[PDB]
């Protein structure tokens, strides 16, 4: 049983799928479950009572959203089943999971027990034939094409730095850290109590990451930008208020290179890529600075790799040629690489068969992901 | 030598007095009285124009030096308990009407919630801050405030009066000057403080539990008493309506979040060795916490949530103590500034002073550089 | 009359000369606080130091000074030696004369700059650096004897024969209780028990300390912790939650037997002891076979002899009789080697002077060392 094998990118801030052998995906949307705050007394309303994607989106102020997965770890078992069955649904993808094959993701070092359990969800509760799970940074390098190279990544869970040359993933060479897109949203909402304009509802924690992505920058000289005085810009919301951001907006991203201002020690997207470079062997470090990728949308700041590249050039050696290349789809590079993973006949060999699982269980899902 | 000024500045009422006294002088509300004018504007306000906030200090701070301090504060220093995330551009507008204006010899911008476990003196403690804006939460550990665990839900004093201006125009028994319902369609704010404080009675965690299985698919009613009113208009105010209206402090559905859910999240971010003297420590002050019969219905509703499936995982067994202040609820972060200024004139140095304000810029708040 | 002080890179040991057992005993942390704007409240140190550091560890950055039985972080060491005298010993160093201790094969520089903080800062009027594998063996008792030394900073071996070092036949080696620790912290992430920062890393050392023990047969161990759930103990933490792990306890201190887990590439502490006996001469194998002896708190996992003597009888010839000296006093034993030479008569002539160092200098102190 060899059909189109499905390809389901993995995120705790967003969720992706579609097909194998395709340039982009078309089905898109963020991964939570919207349940209604207020009571349905009229009828002919939005039934179901569980929303999930576009319907969510649109509904903001009757749904009390909460995200089932926290730093790449999903929490509740039970809204990623709901979400992972409307995706393979007629609302999505309009197709069976008995067909299929499936290309699952993940962040690396992540606990084995939700593993497992994923892997239990897909084979009993769907009927899938075939399963494969695979790291972020292996499907990057497969999407840009090289073999070599760093793969810094930022979404909205995990930042982590896997430096792999010529198909050879360095394990011990991993850095991890628990701050990301979500936490970056966390402190523009502490930001903006200190500005004036407070936000609580998780619903309205969505208007914070709109925010973000939208009006943010990081500077240079984040000195140099506290001593002058900022021009206090604005931005209108879905309501129709309008709101002056001030320093909040150029403060916030400063987290990811400074996580000093937390109250939690972290390494910092800066130093995580110099200690994943510095942790390997001494010869394959000058070629790891020079192939640097980044991935995920943390990483789409304004200044962002400007500042990423200043940070290495503080901390490498000097007289170095460093070189952080980005692809135009930052956000869809994950994806693509698992569709070209998909799309190969070596594919075929690497996956966790049905049968297989029923006979070994969980030891023979460890062995084939590494 | 010289004791120094304390204000504790808010929304609603504002704490002032000398250092050193067991407790405030005297306690106006955050209002003013202006000739020609229909309604007291409120001093304290966010978001709006600076050279009119900066004329209502004045204002405010011209009215309260004479009535509650009877000096010039020229010739000693200050100590402005600002609640901690009230607004950079509040502070910045504060320092400028100390400073320019008045010209004091010194101000402090120091925390609420450090100051209120100054006043226990204890040096590690969670602390609670029930507010008229909002509800606010922060753990302290070892002096240092733990400032990314933290919560404050929109859920103070400002969201009763709101629910009781509600829940009174919706079931309404006004007399003749008998019945005609919502004839008046507001209500003044300082009337509203006074029901408040006098006829809201503070349920259990039993009698919040039949309540809310009662508005969803009627249990202990009782008991009710009228509310005089001026201009001979008399209004018979229920006892289901003033519970009803506690209620909604403590609900929990379709948001995840209350009072008491607030300090488990502040604990869940929280972390692993600091978490146990934080659960001992449990320290309520502010506004709202001086209801009656108010502390029971919060620990046991904390309790009641530790027991759940949900924060078992992460909290399990703890002994929740809550450690009381000696002033009253209101009065704990008042009495803490004023422990700060009097004793140390050490610690009067580390604040910022009038010679470092003019050259400089602004005093420091927690930001970058 | 003398002090002995035993700058380990995790427990510093310090007391007086001709007793028993340390007086002065602490973790060498000097953790500082979390730098935020915001203010304190009654007075704090700026920086901890020892006990207290490990009392109040939920906020502060512990950061050990010496990584390696290497001081990065001098002004760290100082305040440490300070901390030490003033303290806890409760005695200028003005008036005692100090014994040291570092690690064989140590870079030369750090004696100079050891002594130099000694004389120019502290003002001591004599002081000497011995080797710990030496002091090991002094505290045992016998002239003879291999000192298979394992801290939490450096694993090292010294070969010495009736009152003779071999130099030569010394082999460090970058695998120690740190290591270790560092390993134990990962595969505990890797069972869902996520501890990133810091303040865990200590809890993390203390589970290593209790549950953990060296497995007589590693294959045999794995075997059994598949099928039975008796060996899986549980731990409780300062917080009043509790986790249970089955197949971390033996696999943590494998990693010395087994340097491949960590990705040192490097010989085990089983064959390393072995290589270092065939550098020595042919005709004084048997004896330092017949005192195979152990020290540090790396060597205080239950069954660590026993599978030492499984090891080197593996290793060796058949016709050889293997013994560990394995004594109860091994965590403590270069420090109450360290009080017994100071005890001595004969090491009243072996002193550095003030004199000799202002003719001399930092160089001096080679001399006197080996
Ligand atoms: N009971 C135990 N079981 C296993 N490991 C232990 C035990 N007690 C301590 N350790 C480990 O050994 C270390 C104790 O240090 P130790 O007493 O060996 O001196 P040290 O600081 O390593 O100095 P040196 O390098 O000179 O020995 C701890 O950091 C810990 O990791
Ligand atoms: N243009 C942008 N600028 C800043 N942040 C962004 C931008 N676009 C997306 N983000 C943030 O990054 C996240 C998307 O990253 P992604 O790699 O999809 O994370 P995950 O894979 O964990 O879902 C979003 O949750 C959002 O908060
Ligand atoms: N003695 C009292 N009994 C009951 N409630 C009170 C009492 N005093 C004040 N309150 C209530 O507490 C609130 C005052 O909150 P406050 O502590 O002044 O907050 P802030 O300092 O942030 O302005 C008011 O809304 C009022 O209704």
């Amino acid at each position: 049983i060899a059909n189109q094998p499905v390809v389901i990118d993995n995120g705790s801030g967003v969720i992706k799928a579609g097909f194998a052998g395709d340039q982009i995906p078309k089905y898109c949307f963020p991964n939570y479950v919207g349940r209604p705050k207020h009571v349905r007394v009229m009828a002919g309303a939005l039934e179901g009572d569980i929303f999930i994607g576009p319907k969510a989106e649109e509904h903001r102020g009757l749904l009390s959203i909460r995200y089932p997965m926290e730093h790449g770890i999903v929490k509740d078992w039970n809204d990623m089943e709901r979400i992972w069955q409307y995706v393979y649904s007629k609302e999505q993808l309009q197709t069976f999971s008995e067909e299929h094959p499936v290309l699952l993701t993940e962040a690396p070092l992540n606990p084995r027990k939700n593993r497992e359990r994923a892997a239990e969800v897909f084979f009993e509760t769907f009927n899938v034939p075939a399963l494969f799970i695979s790291m972020q940074a292996v499907l990057s390098l497969y999407a840009t094409g090289r073999t070599t190279g760093v793969v810094l990544d930022s979404g909205d869970g995990v930042t982590h730095a896997v430096p792999i040359y010529e198909g050879f993933a360095m394990p011990h060479s991993i850095m991890r850290i628990d701050i990301a897109g979500r936490d970056v949203s966390r402190f523009l909402r502490l930001y903006l109590r200190k500005e004036g304009y407070d936000f609580h509802s998780s619903s309205e924690f969505e208007i914070v990451k709109a925010i973000k992505e939208r009006a943010c920058y990081l500077s240079i000289n984040p000195q140099k930008d506290e001593t002058l005085e900022t021009e206090k810009a604005q931005y209108y919301l879905p309501d129709g208020s309008t709101i002056e951001i001030g320093p909040s907006r150029f403060r916030a991203p400063e987290l990811l290179f400074r996580p000093d201002l937390i109250g939690e020690e972290s390494e910092g997207i800066h130093e995580v890529l110099v200690f994943a470079i510095q942790k390997s062997d001494m010869d394959l470090r000058r070629t790891l600075f020079s192939n640097i990728v980044l991935s995920g949308g943390s990483t789409l700041f304004k200044g962002f790799g400007d500042r990423l590249l200043s940070e290495v050039k503080k901390l490498a050696p000097k007289d170095v040629k460093i070189r952080i290349s980005a692809p135009q789809e930052r956000l869809y590079s994950t994806w693509i690489g698992g569709s070209i993973l998909a799309s190969l006949d070596t594919f075929k060999k690497m996956w966790v068969s049905k049968k297989e699982y029923e006979e070994d269980g969980a030891r023979s899902i460890h062995r084939k992901t590494f | 030598e010289k004791t120094a000024v304390v204000i504790d500045l808010g929304e609603a009422f504002t704490k002032c007095g000398f250092a050193g006294e067991t407790g405030p002088r005297c306690i106006i509300p955050s209002v003013i009285k202006k000739a020609g004018m229909p309604k007291p504007i409120k001093v304290v306000q966010y978001n709006i124009n600076t050279e009119e906030l900066y004329s209502y200090l004045k204002e405010f701070i011209h009215i309260l030096y004479f009535r509650h301090l009877l000096v010039n504060p020229r010739d000693r220093r200050v100590v402005v308990i600002e609640s901690v995330l009230c607004p950079s551009h509040f502070r910045e507008t504060l320092t400028r009407v100390l400073f320019k204006y008045f010209e004091v010899p010194s101000v402090l911008l120091a925390p609420s919630h450090l100051m209120a476990l100054l006043t226990l003196g204890i040096n590690s403690a969670m602390v609670l801050d029930c507010g008229y804006r909002e509800s606010l939460v922060l753990p302290i550990y070892e002096g240092i405030p733990v400032l990314n665990c933290w919560g404050a839900l929109p859920l103070g004093g400002k969201a009763l009066h709101k629910e009781l201006e509600t829940q009174l125009l919706e079931q309404c028994t006004v007399d003749t000057g008998q019945s005609l319902p919502s004839v008046m369609g507001s209500i003044p704010e300082g009337v509203l403080e006074d029901i408040k404080v006098r006829t809201c009675f503070v349920s259990d965690l039993t009698r919040g539990l039949k309540i809310q299985a009662a508005k969803f698919n009627r249990p202990s009613p009782p008991p009710n008493v009228d509310y005089p009113l001026d201009g001979e208009k008399i209004l018979h105010v229920l006892g289901s309506i003033r519970d009803s209206v506690v209620e909604i402090l403590f609900e929990q559905d379709n948001e995840e979040k209350s009072v008491a859910t607030l300090i488990l999240d502040s604990l869940m971010q929280c972390p692993i060795d600091t978490r146990k003297q934080l659960a001992e420590n449990l320290v309520i002050i502010g506004g709202t916490s001086m209801l009656p019969g108010f502390l029971h219905r919060l620990l046991a509703e904390i309790r009641y949530l530790v027991e759940k499936p949900k924060y078992k995982k992460t909290l399990g067994t703890k002994t929740f103590r809550i450690h009381t202040p000696p002033a009253k609820a209101n009065c704990v972060a008042w009495l803490g500034g004023a422990i700060f200024g009097a004793l140390q004139d050490i610690l009067g140095s580390r604040s910022v002073s009038k010679e470092y304000y003019n050259q400089t810029g602004r005093i420091p708040d927690w930001c970058s550089l | 009359a003398a002090l002995v002080v035993d700058n380990g890179s995790g427990m510093c040991k310090a007391g007086f000369a001709g007793d028993d057992a340390p007086r002065a005993v602490f973790p060498s942390i000097v953790g500082r606080p979390r730098h935020q704007g915001v203010m304190v409240g009654m007075g704090q140190k700026d920086s901890y130091v020892g006990d207290e550091a490990q009392s109040k560890r939920g906020i502060l950055t512990l950061k050990y000074p010496i990584e390696h039985g290497i001081v990065t972080n001098w002004d760290d060491m100082e305040k440490i030696w300070h901390h030490t005298f003033y303290n806890e010993l409760r005695v200028a160093p003005e008036e005692h004369p100090v014994l040291l201790t570092e690690a064989p094969l140590n870079p030369k520089a750090n004696r100079e700059k050891m002594t130099q903080i000694m004389f120019e800062t502290f003002n001591t009027p004599a002081m000497y650096v011995a080797i710990q594998a030496v002091l090991s063996l002094y505290a045992s008792g016998r002239t003879t004897g291999i000192v298979m030394d394992s801290g939490d900073g450096v694993t090292h071996t010294v070969p010495i024969y009736e009152g003779y070092a071999l130099p030569h036949a010394i082999l460090r080696l970058d695998l120690a209780g740190r290591d270790l620790t560092d390993y134990l912290m990962k595969i505990l992430t890797e069972r869902g028990y996520s501890f990133t920062t810091t303040a865990e890393r200590e809890i993390v050392r203390d589970i290593k300390e209790k549950l953990c023990y060296v497995a007589l047969d590693f294959e045999q161990e794995m075997a059994t912790a598949a099928s039975s759930s008796s060996l899986e103990k549980s731990y409780e933490l300062p917080d009043g939650q509790v986790i249970t792990i089955g197949n971390e306890r033996f696999r943590c201190p494998e990693a010395l037997f087994q340097p491949s887990f960590l990705g040192m590439e490097s010989c085990g502490i089983h064959e390393t002891t072995f290589n270092s006996i065939m550098k020595c001469d042919v005709d004084i194998r048997k004896d330092l076979y017949a005192n195979t002896v152990l020290s540090g708190g790396t060597t205080m996992y239950p069954g660590i002899a026993d599978r030492m003597q499984k090891e080197i009888t593996a290793l060796a010839p058949s016709t050889m009789k293997i013994k560990i000296i394995a004594p109860p006093e091994r965590k403590y034993s270069v420090w109450i080697g360290g009080s017994i030479l100071a005890s001595l008569s004969t090491f009243q002539q072996m002193w550095i002077s003030k004199q000799e160092y202002d003719e001399s200098g930092p160089s001096i102190v080679h001399r006197k060392c080996f």
